[PDB]
């Protein structure tokens, strides 16, 4: 029930569509109403178009699991991966 | 945070205000957006139950809609569709400002998300219009406005902010559903509702239009009609219809107009040529260019007539042509020219016509009505070599200098369709020749653009010899100059010596007979024998007497007389001055001269009545002299000038000149065809006899064509030179 | 020309119509609503926005009013919170309950640029901190248990 | 008698 | 232990490879033994990476076909296996060949199935553009391949990738 929260959604993800992605988990690490409105498939998906050609390495154990049906795949009705940052963060430099 | 359930009724009244035309007002308008934002701003995205009220409001109100316009008049649904039309596109743009929130906080979600189905309001607005009101009543309001457009054809005027509002609307209702971002004019809907019905009407009522006119009109009324059509078809087309119809509709409207009936036009154009409307053949030639590659059998059309008409022209001119070469070369010329003025006007200068201009002019210049008559095609371009000989002899008339350049400039013009340039080449270098050895010549600055013009036509080497010619005579001048003041400063001599020095190898002539030179006129050759050989004596001199003219005094006569006459005429006179009774043979054995120019000389003497036979009733210009016929000098002879010229031609002597260039010409073809076979098979070594002489006519046509009866005998005088080997067996391939 | 406002309080904040074009919510009420000497002067009421935070984004209006509109792809644009330019700094230096007021009027009016540098900055208000840090300053209190915030240690790892 | 006052010739320059 | 470097993007690459390889100080570079080197094909040596590891590595050429008798034989005891691809975004690139390579290389027939596969798709300078090493992988379709491999976009001259690439196989030495 706090004035962040009670912002419009729209907005909302606006805001961390700015966010880096090292600092955006920090802020949905609060739990509450934050850990799951950071969950979302559709800025995940903006962030991993324009930070896949930055890195420079992929390994096995954390290969880029079906990515031509996340990425390359465009538009899909079928969005219920709800895990694109679990995508990030196996694809995330680590 | 409000729920559906109480923004609904408000906002609904307010969507039904913004649509039904009241001019709703600002504070009503910023209250639907507050509405829409308090509803949106309450699952993750909530929209789509807002959404589905809008979308399920717009299929109700079309609905309503269409009963009023589901089966009224195809005059009357037209301008209703256009007016509906009008309020709606207005109203959804209203109605896109409050769902302006909707254009971000939820579609653009959807979007993002992949639920395809979902459009913005405005375009969901156009996408129910065109599934609830555009489909049913679209055959009616496009057969509407075909039954309009087909009426404006007819005549009658009518509203085209209707059409133009129908037109609009088709525009606007096609969408890219799938990829709304993909922006531009979308014609996916137009083409397919309305392109292709307008099309099929347009052709069908050119088909019936045209039909009717060529049943009912003659040919250049159609044509009259066709261009106007064609440009009202282009306003049409600008004013109140889309672009893209611009080019299709021309395409069509071009292969339904003067395609479908080419070939009746056809049928005129001859006709249409025949009467020479030059404006006509213009409209003619403008409507059918519209269609590519139609031109083409048409343009070779124009070509025959020209050449029959040629030939007819040189009908006109009969017998007379072949001896009069002005009005041969000025019929000749008249044709081309009025062709050119036809070509350059109603045509806009084609190439191709100008390439079928140029064929059809070499093809009646080369060979026509006085050259069967002359049974040669050498005739063709001899007399207009003489005709220029024409406009270079320095005749009482004095033509102006610039009118001068100019038809000696059409001269060239027509020249350039010669085929056999040789021939003309000869004749040109001969009558130059005849013209500059007795200084007979017009203004010498157009000789020299003559020559010029030439130059720039054929090359160097073909006026190569007549510079040459120029050179010599101006070396000879100087020459003269020289002598003159090298005799002034010695012994004066007893005649005005005025030689002209000439080439031996340039200049087309022939050496005469010999001669028995005056002792007093011997005194003055010696003293020249002398002057070359202190000047120059690696030279040496022939003294051809046969073109060599002088004015002698007549003391022994009335008076002075100062008449000039041929060496010969001098010879005879100087031998009857030694004694006043000389027989042929007598003559014969002191000149020196062979019998049949001696005898010619002697004809044109009695025929210019300086002296009398031995017996006055004997035939004077039908007699033939034989050697012991005696010749007295008919001492009462009274000339009625001091000054009296002899040297005419005679008709004899001037056709045996003309048949002996024709064999020089002859004879120099075969030397050139000779030297071109050497020089091409050298670089072949292995072509054969058929593919050779097609080489010879390709590299050589810029000079002639020759006949393949020469080409055979020049191919035998090469066979047995022994310059090149002939394959035994196979006489077509050759090696050397 | 210029155009009447009305804000949730009461009072008319009349300011002149290009000033106003940046919101295309009003730039479209402009556009396509009929615009003629009749209903001119009634001023619109916008219930959805305090009267000081109206009069503030009148103030960024007039402001930002020479800017020509860089119409850019921000598909291929570097998202930084540190290009701000520096009227906005002084501006934006007032409390966060405004401040998200704000917030929530210039999306009501759609102002792009408005927008944007809002959110830039409460980016930058975000940015570089412990998440104990953004709950005591935004004061939203964890619901779950300690076995949570432990595991979210782990989820988020950095 | 006759006596002569003017006469023009034309002679073939020939290389040798 | 060993390490059996191949690949045909050795000849693919404008930039040569291995003079960058043997003219770098802390890499300690070694001459080519003609004890150790194949009939026919290069000569694998020491090269002491940071002067730390010990480890040899087997420079193979490009050579290509089923294997032939040359390399299986070599393959055999190997820590793991060495591969050198284009990483250049020009045009449409063979994915199905270079797998059938790659299984032929990788072979469980040639020792144990655990055994590595390093694939340095290299570009030539660091101005050059480079493919993606996220969509190079899926298209060469690296999942199927369920024994560990590692592609690493590096450079050539600058040797920025090298070392990363390397030292990821010296880890699986143990295993």
């Amino acid at each position: 029930a706090s004035t962040l929260t009670r912002l419009p959604i729209d907005v909302q993800l606006y805001i961390l569509s700015f966010l880096s992605p090292h600092d955006l988990c920090q802020l949905g690490s609060t739990n509450h109403y934050w850990n799951e409105t950071v969950r979302d498939p559709i800025l995940w998906r903006y962030f991993l178009l324009r930070d896949l050609p930055s890195w420079s390495s992929v390994d096995w154990k954390s290969l880029p699991d079906l990515e031509i049906l996340k990425k390359p795949i465009s538009e899909v009705t079928d969005g219920a991966f709800f895990d694109y940052m679990a995508v990030y963060r196996m694809c995330c430099p680590y | 945070q409000i729920g559906l359930d109480q923004i609904w009724d408000d906002l609904r009244a307010g969507i039904q205000q913004v649509y039904t035309r009241q001019s709703m007002a600002k504070s009503r308008y910023m209250e639907l957006y507050t509405h829409v934002y308090n509803y949106c701003t309450s699952a993750q995205f909530v929209g789509l139950e807002l959404y589905k009220r809008l979308k399920e409001f717009l299929k109700n109100y079309l609905t309503n809609l269409l009963k009023d316009g589901e089966d009224l008049m195809d005059e009357s649904v037209l301008k209703f569709y256009t007016q509906q039309w009008e309020d709606y596109r207005f109203s959804s743009k209203v109605l896109n400002g409050i769902c302006a929130y909707l254009n971000r906080h939820w579609v653009r979600r959807e979007c993002d998300e992949g639920r395809k189905g979902i459009y913005e309001i405005y375009s969901l607005a156009l996408v129910t219009w065109r599934d609830c009101l555009f489909r049913p009543l679209n055959k009616q309001v496009t057969n509407a406005v075909l039954k309009l457009i087909e009426k404006e054809r007819n005549g009658e005027t009518i509203n085209t902010r209707l059409i133009s509002g129908v037109v609009q609307s088709y525009v606007e209702l096609g969408l890219n559903e799938d990829d709304a971002f993909a922006k531009g004019p979308t014609l996916t809907v137009y083409k397919e509702s309305f392109e292709s019905q307008f099309l099929a009407d347009t052709e069908r009522f050119y088909t019936r239009e045209s039909t009717e006119f060529l049943q009912q009109n003659p040919v250049t009324e159609y044509m009259k009609k066709a261009e106007a059509r064609l440009l009202e078809e282009q306003r049409r087309v600008q004013v109140y219809l889309h672009e893209s119809t611009q080019d299709e509709l021309a395409r069509k409207c071009e292969q339904v107009l003067i395609e479908k009936h080419l070939e009746i036009f056809h049928t005129e154009f001859q006709n249409l040529l025949d009467a020479d409307k030059n404006e006509d053949l213009g409209r003619m030639y403008n409507l059918v260019s519209r269609i590519q590659d139609g031109l083409g059998e048409l343009k070779k059309l124009l070509e025959t007539h020209i050449h029959n008409q040629g030939l007819a022209a040189i009908e006109k001119c009969g017998e007379a042509a072949l001896n009069d070469p002005k009005m041969y070369v000025q019929t000749v010329l008249d044709v081309h020219k009025k062709y050119n003025a036809l070509v350059m006007s109603a045509f806009n200068n084609d190439a191709g016509f100008v390439a079928a201009l140029d064929k059809a002019c070499g093809r009646f210049i080369n060979n026509n009505a006085v050259t069967k008559m002359a049974q040669s095609s050498s005739k063709s371009p001899e007399l207009l070599a003489r005709y220029c000989d024409s406009l270079l002899k320095k005749s009482s008339k004095n033509p102006e200098e610039a009118e001068l350049e100019d038809t000696l400039n059409q001269v060239m013009v027509v020249f350039k369709y010669i085929e056999d340039k040789d021939v003309f080449q000869k004749f040109y270098a001969k009558m130059l020749a005849k013209r500059l050895v007795h200084q007979n010549s017009a203004s010498d600055d157009a000789e020299a653009s003559m020559i010029s013009k030439l130059k720039q036509a054929c090359g160097f080497e073909y006026t190569s010899k007549l510079q040459r010619m120029f050179q010599d005579i101006g070396v000879s001048k100087d020459l003269n100059e020289q002598f003159k003041k090298h005799l002034t400063n010695s012994e004066p001599l007893d005649l005005d010596f005025s030689i002209q020095v000439l080439s031996s190898g340039s200049w087309p002539f022939q050496q005469s007979c010999t001669f028995a030179l005056p002792s007093e006129l011997e005194r003055s050759y010696q003293r020249f024998t002398a002057f070359y050989a202190s000047r120059h004596s690696g030279r040496k001199l022939t003294w051809l007497y046969q073109l060599s003219k002088g004015e002698l005094v007549t003391n022994c006569f009335k008076n002075r007389y100062t008449l000039q006459a041929s060496t010969f005429q001098m010879a005879i006179l100087l031998q009857y001055n030694t004694e006043d009774a000389y027989t042929v043979q007598q003559l014969t054995d002191s000149t020196q001269i062979k019998m049949d120019i001696l005898a010619q000389v002697l004809q044109i003497l009695l025929k210019s009545k300086l002296l009398v036979l031995e017996d006055e009733n004997a035939n004077v210009d039908e007699v033939e002299l034989k050697p012991d016929t005696l010749i007295k000098l008919y001492l009462g002879y009274k000339n009625k000038k001091l000054r009296v010229n002899i040297n005419v031609p005679m008709k004899t002597e001037q056709k045996q000149e003309q048949e002996t260039t024709h064999k020089n010409i002859e004879e120099d073809r075969k030397l050139l065809i000779q030297a071109a076979i050497v020089r091409i098979m050298k670089m072949r070594k292995v072509l054969k006899h058929q593919q050779l002489l097609g080489e010879v006519l390709t590299q050589l046509s810029s000079r002639f064509k020759p006949r393949v009866p020469v080409i055979k005998k020049c191919i035998d005088i090469l066979i047995e030179k022994e310059y090149l080997e002939r394959v035994d067996g196979e006489k077509d391939t050759y090696s050397y | 020309p210029s155009i009447k406002l009305q804000s949730s309080d009461g009072e008319i904040f009349e300011v002149d119509v290009e000033i106003a074009k940046q919101s295309v919510t009003i730039k479209t009420m402009l556009e396509d609503l009929g615009m003629d000497d009749e209903g001119d002067d009634d001023p619109v009421p916008l219930p959805n926005v305090n009267a000081a935070i109206l009069k503030k984004v009148i103030q960024w209006c007039t402001h930002h009013k020479d800017d020509p509109p860089p119409p850019e792809d921000d598909e291929n644009k570097e998202k930084r919170t540190d290009d701000i330019p520096v009227w906005d700094q002084e501006f934006l230096k007032v409390d966060q309950g405004t401040l998200f007021e704000l917030i929530l009027a210039a999306n009501y009016l759609d102002i792009k640029g408005l927008l944007d540098v809002t959110c830039k900055t409460v980016a930058n208000m975000i940015k570089g901190k412990t998440p104990e840090e953004i709950r005591k300053t935004f004061n939203i209190k964890n619901d779950f248990t300690e076995e949570e915030e432990a595991q979210v240690r782990k989820e988020n790892q950095w | 008698r006759f006596e002569v006052k003017k006469w023009n010739a034309v002679a073939l320059w020939a290389w040798d």
